[PDB]
């Protein structure tokens, strides 16, 4: 892979809670992508694993759909029980199922163990930034996601996306590693890690957050 | 490091006098806060809201809400004596005469303007536009709530909280009707208005008669009263252009307004608060525990609902007091500026 | 009553305010059939050891908490958050039900804000916690003659545990600068420890089967909710409500609030319920409290009569829920018993607008308002 | 202390209303003397004799 | 060794913020405000400066207060003694008697008292187990000194708001003394006054 590395931009700002708030300024205290912060591009080509420190941020450009899924756990193998998110032509599935994976773990799209838990859904994947975040929080595994139509594919774009709430597994597993998935019959992704950050959101007449401030970036924004 | 002013220096010596050879008429413009808005509290839907347990342990706290109740009418009262004792000072509601010839005086831009609704004057006007003053829910604000609106008021949660604001006593066209009076019986007749019956006199006569009040020859102004007039005029103009482009002048009074909406804010805001409680729902409260916890979590609840709202009142207190010492101020200049002419340096 | 004198002056005296009662009650609860097997939780032959507590996921069943009396005989049915009597009135998103064997000294450790040896290496709970812990003695189950040792805790690890944290790893203890490196000897200390349980040890002693059931205060949509039957929906009405052990009491509306579909509930600036979402049929109704306003009393002296007109401040005169028969609209509320005349006077008692009351003759007298 | 700070935030914003209080007080000494003292628009001096 | 009460109200918290004016510029205003009147009588306050004997300046006062020029102009000799008198009487009373600023005095000590109360009310226990809270909290478990901290939180808020309030009532007061010396600046220091005392 090749690192590269670039701003947030004011990206990562999902919603707190499942309450509707409309046309008041909210302050909330959680783990959140700080503004202007140092994310890291990779260009993976046809790979390390990922530390996964206080949630992660993802986020992916690519149209192609070859980033198809993730592997979470603590060492990645049989020992230990990884989560893994699977998304296919027709569903989403997510299975604390531990394969035995490879160091290099991938999809062949041309033509096991302790199994706990199993979730089938809709693909989470239909130009177009597709942005995630994965948090562990009381032995729950919340993601967010959002959808954006980007204009510029090397372009983070500057603007703000509130992230909803997908899905609220209650795993409760021990994360510390994490990697992607990627689909051979090239790959470009953005990772950022969240941190304990106070934050004002802004919510407008259809309880949209609109804008935020991150109260600890600079004088200003904590006199705000 | 600010600076103090520009240095001078006297040209004193012990045989040289310096004597103005001509003068200016200067429009100065003062503004003073007199009222303040008149509220009440529903201490029982404050702090309970419809909870006949929480009213019940409320009942053994004694007289605080009754002495706090006390002193909110006591305030509300006293506005309205406010406004009465500045603007209430002349006997009978005088009017001017049709013709508007007061030796080239205009007296356009003050006196009513009889087209609108409202009788008020230009600058009466631009004032009214200038101080941005809130409703402060006086025309049915339960059945202005009751309107299904997706965007939920300010005002109409305090009201749903029980904190409601009084209408003054004293309408805005009274006030302006007063106005009206002082001014048509200071035109049309001097100071001899303002120590019992009018009594006519010219305008040229009345200006003679100031300008040998402050020390001045009358034919100063009878040889220069073209010259006199124009310098008022071009003053008036200047008030109007400064009043119709500049919004800051009128800071006091929007101070006025925006301490008393910042207090009810943060009154209704408080209420979110735990107190060191389980819950700030006092609904949740009541469903989760039962008797004997459920008692404990009110209390806490009722010890600092109680401590917010005596807080709010003593500022109010305080604020109220301030309000009548610049009131008595304002009545004070309203005797003395107005209904005479003072000889007290600035 | 209020001014605690049988003399009243004349004026205006604001007296106790007036409130639009409720007519009926509204329950309204999400459609659940199954029932939440306790069964499996209590009644089990063996529980599992405290390092390796068990835990069962409790969802979408009508749970009836009254019943667990007859499963285990325990004294009480300690709490915290809630009560054990009112769990059968709010109900939860998700339960869960953990179960182990621990000592009798060890039984405080099962608590929010408490630290030991099994709070640190074993079993951590929550410092916000919210649900129950229940123990009871297994002398005659869990203890045998010679020893019991199939129950283990553990002594030793390198750090505490989070909150609802289990360790399975049985790897070798070292307390020493040298490695041990799978050897068990001097310094290297095996975690996993037996409960040594006798029939003949006191009662500090003898095994205790704790279950701790752990409620869900989210948002998401209830799925374990108690055996209340739920009502008919009834809007435009003052009305208790009851959603999802939410009371209130108020109007419901039909809302165009643009609820997204994982938001449930709506808040106002104090944090109260603004809008909720009904269980049963997915729509959002506004809540608006009942109709209420102050009460004033405007009369003259008791020397001189006793006739008196009351102004309802903040109502409307259409909006009044009942009295004479003079009914005026004023800019600061609706005045009952006093007529309205043309001429004007100075102010006698003030209202509010421009308006004043006065008791005065008519031909023979009267409470007017000018 | 930490624990302390975290049981004292439930308390509502008495904590912030006083500052609000003490620096509206600071604001208008300043104020006083500016009203009392600040009169005179140029700073005038004496002649040597 | 002699440790002073200053360091400990500034490792409570509470300090003291200095003013906007030093006091070299209120003598620079004073001084302006002196030579203005000395050259130029109340021309200056109602508008620019008119210079003037002050002979003659005097002469205008006796006018004013009703007595003829000639009374002047024949004892000025007499009043410029009895003046230069009355102010070597005034700087030997102010340097004889040092209680003649008891209101300034009086304004200093309420804030000195006010501050030294502030931080002594922090020994009280107010019903817990003990004042210090890091004894408390060494001592104690969490759930068992949450509620000694809390009684320590209600004290100590208790008296900073009692703090605030007196301060608020004085500065009031304060105020309203501020208001009278600026009349007194406008009307006796700017020209001369008609009010009876
Ligand atoms: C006193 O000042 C006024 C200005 O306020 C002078 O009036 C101006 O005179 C000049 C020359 O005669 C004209 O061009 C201006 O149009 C006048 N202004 C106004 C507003 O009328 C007046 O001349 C001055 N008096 C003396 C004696 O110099
Ligand atoms: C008094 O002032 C008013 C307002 O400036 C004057 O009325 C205006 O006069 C001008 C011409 O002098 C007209 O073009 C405007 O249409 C008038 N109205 C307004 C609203 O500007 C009035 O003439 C002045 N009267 C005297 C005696 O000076
Ligand atoms: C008016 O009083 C002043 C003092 O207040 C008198 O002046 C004093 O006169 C005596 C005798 O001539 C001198 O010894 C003093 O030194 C003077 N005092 C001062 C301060 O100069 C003055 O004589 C009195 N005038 C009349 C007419 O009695
Ligand atoms: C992020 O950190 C790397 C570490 O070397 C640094 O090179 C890069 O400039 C940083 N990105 C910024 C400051 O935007
Ligand atoms: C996607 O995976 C699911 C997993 O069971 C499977 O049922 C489904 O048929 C797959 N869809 C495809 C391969 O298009
Ligand atoms: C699956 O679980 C069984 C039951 O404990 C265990 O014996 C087996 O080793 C597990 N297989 C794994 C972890 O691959
Ligand atoms: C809410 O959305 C509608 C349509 O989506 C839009 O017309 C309206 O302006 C929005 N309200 C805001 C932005 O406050
Ligand atoms: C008057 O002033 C002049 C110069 O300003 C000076 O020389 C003279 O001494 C003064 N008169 C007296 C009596 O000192
Ligand atoms: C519960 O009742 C509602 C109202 O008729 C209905 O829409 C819903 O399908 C019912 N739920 C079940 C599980 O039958
Ligand atoms: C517990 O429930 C089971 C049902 O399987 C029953 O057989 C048993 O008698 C009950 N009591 C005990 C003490 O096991
Ligand atoms: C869980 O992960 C954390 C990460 O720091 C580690 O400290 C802890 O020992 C782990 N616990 C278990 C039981 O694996
Ligand atoms: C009172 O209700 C009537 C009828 O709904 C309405 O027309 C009116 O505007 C309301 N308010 C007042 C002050 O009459």
């Amino acid at each position: 892979r090749t690192q590269s590395y670039t701003n947030s931009f004011t990206r990562g700002v999902y919603y707190p809670d499942k309450v509707f708030r409309s046309s008041v300024l909210h302050s909330t205290q959680d783990l959140f992508l700080p503004f202007f912060s140092n994310v890291t591009w990779f260009h993976a080509i046809h790979n390390p694993v990922l530390p996964f420190n206080d949630g992660v941020y993802f986020a992916s450009t690519e149209k192609s759909n070859i980033i198809r899924g993730w592997i979470f756990g603590t060492t990645l193998d049989s020992k230990t029980q990884s989560l893994l998110i699977v998304n296919n032509a027709t569903n989403v599935v997510i299975k604390v199922c531990e394969f035995q994976f490879c160091n290099d773990p991938f999809l062949d799209v041309y033509y096991a163990n302790n199994c706990t838990f199993e979730y089938v859904s809709q693909p989470f994947l239909m130009k177009n930034l597709r942005e995630f975040v994965f948090k562990n929080i009381d032995g729950y595994f919340k993601i967010y996601s959002k959808h954006t139509p980007i204009n510029l594919g090397r372009d983070l774009p500057q603007g703000f996306s509130a992230l909803e709430p997908l899905v609220d597994l209650p795993i409760g597993i021990n994360i510390t590693r994490f990697q992607t998935l990627l689909a051979l019959h090239a790959a470009a992704y953005y990772v950022g890690y969240l941190q304990p950050r106070t934050f004002l959101l802004k919510y407008n007449e259809n309880g949209t957050i609109t804008d935020a401030v991150d109260c600890a970036l600079d004088p200003l924004s904590e006199t705000k | 490091t600010m600076s103090l002013g520009a240095e001078n220096s006297v040209a004193y010596s012990n045989n040289s006098i310096a004597i103005p050879t001509n003068f200016t008429i200067s429009v100065t413009t003062e503004i003073l806060p007199v009222s303040m808005t008149k509220t009440s509290v529903d201490c029982t839907m404050y702090i309970c809201g419809d909870s006949t347990e929480c009213s019940n342990l409320l009942l053994q706290y004694g007289s605080f809400c009754t002495q706090l109740k006390r002193a909110l009418t006591g305030i509300a009262v006293e506005q309205d004596k406010n406004t009465q004792e500045v603007f209430a000072q002349v006997k009978q509601i005088y009017k001017t005469p049709p013709i508007k010839y007061f030796g080239g005086f205009n007296f356009s831009q003050i006196l009513p303007d009889p087209s609108k609704p409202s009788k008020r004057s230009f600058i009466e006007d631009l004032l009214f536009n200038k101080v941005t003053l809130a409703d402060a829910g006086f025309i049915k604000q339960y059945g202005d709530c009751l309107g299904d609106i997706a965007a939920r008021d300010l005002i109409c949660a305090q009201k749903f909280n029980g904190l409601t604001v009084l209408p003054p006593l004293l309408t805005d066209e009274m006030i302006a009707q007063y106005t009206s009076a002082l001014l048509a019986g200071t035109i049309t007749s001097g100071w001899t208005f303002g120590a019992g019956a009018a009594l006519q006199i010219p305008f040229a006569m009345q200006m003679a008669y100031r300008f040998n009040g402050i020390g001045v020859t009358q034919n100063v102004l009878y040889e220069n009263q073209k010259l006199i007039a124009n310098q008022f005029n071009s003053a008036i103009g200047k008030i109007q252009d400064s009043l119709s482009s500049t919004a800051s002048a009128l800071g006091k009074l929007q101070d006025v307004v925006n301490h008393n909406a910042q207090a009810l804010n943060t009154l209704v805001k408080q209420l979110s608060s735990k107190f060191g409680a389980i819950s700030s729902v006092l609904n949740d409260i009541l469903s989760r525990l039962d008797k004997v916890e459920a008692e404990v979590q009110i209390d806490r609840l009722i010890t600092g609902r109680l401590q917010s709202l005596q807080t709010y009142v003593t500022q109010q207190l305080i604020r109220a007091a301030e309000i009548r010492a610049s009131a008595n101020l304002a009545a004070t200049k309203m005797s003395e500026c107005v209904l005479g002419q003072s000889k007290r340096v600035d | 009553c209020t001014l605690k004198s049988f003399t009243v002056e004349k004026g205006i005296y604001q007296t106790s305010n007036f409130r639009v009662q409720p007519t009926e009650s509204i329950v309204r609860f999400p459609n659940i059939t199954n029932l939440c097997p306790f069964d499996e939780v209590f009644n089990a032959t063996r529980f599992a050891s405290v390092y390796a507590w068990n835990r069962k996921r409790i969802s979408n069943c009508v749970a009836d908490y009254s019943v667990l009396y007859n499963f285990a005989p325990f004294f009480a049915f300690k709490c915290y958050g809630v009560s054990p009597t009112k769990l059968n009135d709010l109900c939860f998103t998700n339960v869960y039900a953990d179960s182990f064997v621990i000592r009798g000294n060890e039984v405080s450790q099962i608590a929010p804000g408490q630290t030991g040896n099994i709070a640190d290496y074993n079993y951590k709970l929550p410092d916000d916690f919210t649900g129950c812990v229940i123990a009871w003695n297994s002398n005659k189950l869990d203890s045998k003659v010679g020893g019991n040792y199939n129950y283990l805790y553990r002594l030793f690890r390198k750090s505490n545990l989070k909150p609802f944290e289990r360790d399975i790893s049985t790897e070798i203890y070292q307390a020493g600068n040298k490695p041990c490196n799978g050897v068990a000897g001097f310094n290297c200390y095996f975690p996993l420890r037996s409960y040594g349980f006798r029939p003949t040890y006191g009662v500090g002693h003898q095994p205790y089967r704790v279950v701790v059931l752990s409620f869900e205060l989210l948002h998401a949509p209830a799925t374990v909710c108690g055996p209340k039957k739920s009502t008919n929906l009834v809007k435009n009405k003052c009305v208790n409500f009851n959603f999802n052990g939410l009371t209130g009491t108020g109007v419901l509306t039909e809302s165009n609030k643009k609820f997204l579909p994982f938001q449930q509930f709506g808040r106002d600036i104090a944090d109260t319920t603004d809008a909720v979402r009904d269980p049963q049929t997915l729509e959002i109704l506004d809540i608006t409290p009942c109709s209420f306003g102050g009460v004033s009393v405007i009369t003259p002296g008791t020397n001189t009569s006793n006739q008196v007109a009351v102004l309802y401040q903040g109502v409307n005169c259409t909006e009044v829920p009942v009295t004479g028969s003079n009914v005026f609209q004023t800019r600061a509320g609706c005045l009952i018993g006093a007529e309205y005349v043309n001429n004007s006077y100075e102010c006698d008692i003030p209202i509010g607008a421009g308006i004043c009351a006065s008791y005065q003759t008519q031909t023979s007298q009267s409470i007017i308002a000018y």
